[PDB]
């Protein structure tokens, strides 16, 4: 019964795990888009 | 651990020495009466003769 309560809590825990993984993925996406912007800026500087 | 527990929940959680033999004798009894369990127990637990 405590394990069933753990399952009920773990549904929210995995939801929090997914939210934190989504936050990490968005951080990775922010880093990647900023890297793409830096690549565009370096490409413009290389064109100059 | 949560996914492992989910598979663990799938697994059953929390004597039958002669239950099957006694049950099968009870089902095929051809008798309309009391058929006390003591008779089935003594019949299905001979193990010697």
């Amino acid at each position: 019964k405590l394990l069933r309560e753990l399952n009920q809590t773990s549904d929210l825990n995995e939801r929090k795990m997914l939210l934190q993984a989504k936050s990490l993925w968005i951080d990775v996406a922010h880093n990647t888009d900023a890297c793409k912007n830096l690549e565009n800026e370096i490409s413009g500087i290389q064109q100059k | 651990l949560q996914d492992l527990k989910k598979e663990i929940l799938d697994s059953p959680r929390s004597i039958t020495s002669n239950t099957v033999a006694k049950s099968e004798l009870q089902k095929s009894i051809k008798f309309s009466g009391s058929i006390p369990e003591i008779y089935l127990d003594v019949v299905t637990k001979e193990t010697i003769s």
